[PDB]
């Protein structure tokens, strides 16, 4: 999480996905930026200290792999947002805060 | 009982003729749950 002044890095442990004997449980990316980062859940949206870290107030970047994995999961998927993918394992995301927001 | 040679928790006549792991429990290998994902191993008994 890139908030413009300083940095917050994270790992949030995510299944691996040809393995019947891994319990890790499945949390989606919404639950997983608002575990990592403590967020407070205002009624929809999620906030970070005092700024709206949610899906449309920042700008997301992720890798390639990344980012084909959400784009194929978002077909498969209805109510699609990008808060909605299951984190699989080895993804890279990047929230970035933007200078001024309305 | 089964006899277990080697001291490593899995049975000899697992170890020859194929098992594998469930609940972190060496089990028999029934050739059924290949499609659930699980792996068929063979090893050394001594
Ligand atoms: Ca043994």
């Amino acid at each position: 999480l890139d908030t413009g002044s300083q940095t917050f890095e994270r790992r949030v442990a995510a299944k691996e996905q040809g393995n019947p004997e891994d319990k890790t449980p499945e949390i989606t990316i919404g639950e997983a930026i608002k575990k990592a980062f403590s967020a407070t859940k205002n009624g929809e949206l999620l906030y970070f200290n005092g700024i709206p870290i949610d899906e449309s107030c920042v700008e997301l970047i992720f890798d390639d792999n990344t980012s084909e994995i959400i784009k194929e999961q978002l077909k498969y998927l209805d109510d699609k947002k990008i808060y909605n993918v299951k984190l699989e394992r080895g993804m890279n995301i990047l929230i970035k805060v933007p200078s001024y927001f309305t | 009982e089964d006899l277990d040679t080697d001291n490593d928790n899995i049975p000899d006549a697992y170890e020859k003729n194929g098992y594998t792991i469930k609940d972190s429990i060496a089990v028999k290998w029934n050739d059924s749950f290949a499609e659930q994902g699980y792996k068929k191993y063979v090893s050394s008994y001594l």
